[PDB]
């Protein structure tokens, strides 16, 4: 009964509802990268292993 | 004119951020008109007591339903404030958060 | 004065006797689903002006002590000029979360 607990939601609200999302924000271009020594910048293409 | 100071000492109590530090004094100065018109000194009693009743509630009503967004028959205005007055027990006797379920015993009545 | 003559102005317009009122849809009065209302700023500033002016009226309508009329004139000009350009009159009109209210200016 911290789950089955209720709380007032002020005069104007009988009930409230929620959902949470595990958003798998994958590796992609336009996203940002860096290293420890102050190099900071955008991922500007993904290259085949030989395109390198 | 003879009572313009007694209007401040009563009104300034209620001006405590209530809506503004000022305006309730000038509404008390108009409640004072009904008081000066019905001043029954012929009962025996004094204008101090007259002001403590009538002019005090003219000062109360000056921002109870006047100057609001909303206005109702007055029993249904100040009853919302009976609940806020009662909440002074709730916030220390249940004493961690407020609960309408406690207010139901403190009012002997159903929530709806 | 030459600019008044060449453009159609009149000096009475310095010292007005009528406040025009901002149309509600520019301060959009509506209710909200949370049982609360669009009461913001450009509405509430007019509540304070309406109240002060409705006292000044009643005080003249009853021929009250001129003290109460003189104070309510000063309070009415305070509220009109703060509705026009809040803060600029060496003071501002405010609400419980300490802030000033947004003026017409």
């Amino acid at each position: 009964r911290k789950i089955t607990q209720g709380d007032d939601l002020a005069p104007g609200v009988l009930k409230i509802v929620k959902v949470y999302l595990a958003v798998k924000r994958r590796i992609q271009p336009g996203d940002k990268m860096a290293g420890r020594h102050g190099n900071k910048g955008v991922i500007s293409k993904i290259n085949p292993i030989e395109d390198m | 004119e003879a009572n313009l100071r007694l209007v401040i000492s009563i009104a300034k109590k209620y001006t405590n951020r209530g809506l503004q530090f000022l305006d309730l004094i000038q509404e008390g100065n108009i409640g004072l008109m009904k008081a000066v018109d019905k001043f029954e000194y012929r009962r025996g009693y004094k204008f101090s007591t007259y002001a403590t009743w009538w002019i005090r509630q003219a000062i109360t009503r000056s921002i109870a339903d006047q100057a609001r967004t909303i206005r109702i028959p007055v029993h249904m205005i100040e009853t919302i404030n009976k609940l806020n007055r009662i909440s002074r027990q709730m916030l220390q006797e249940m004493g961690r958060e407020p609960t309408p379920e406690e207010l139901a015993e403190r009012m002997l009545m159903p929530e709806d | 004065l030459e600019a008044f003559v060449q453009s159609g102005n009149k000096p009475e317009w310095m010292i007005l006797t009528v406040l025009p009122v901002l149309p509600p849809d520019l301060r959009p009065l509506v209710p909200l689903d949370g049982g609360r209302f669009a009461t913001s700023d450009l509405n509430d500033l007019y509540r304070r002006v309406i109240n002060r002016n409705n006292r000044l009226k009643r005080l003249l309508d009853l021929a009250a002590p001129d003290i109460i009329v003189r104070n309510e004139k000063r309070m009415l000009q305070e509220a009109v000029d703060a509705l026009l350009d809040n803060g600029r009159r060496g003071r501002a009109i405010t609400g419980s979360n300490k802030r000033p209210l947004k003026s017409l200016a």
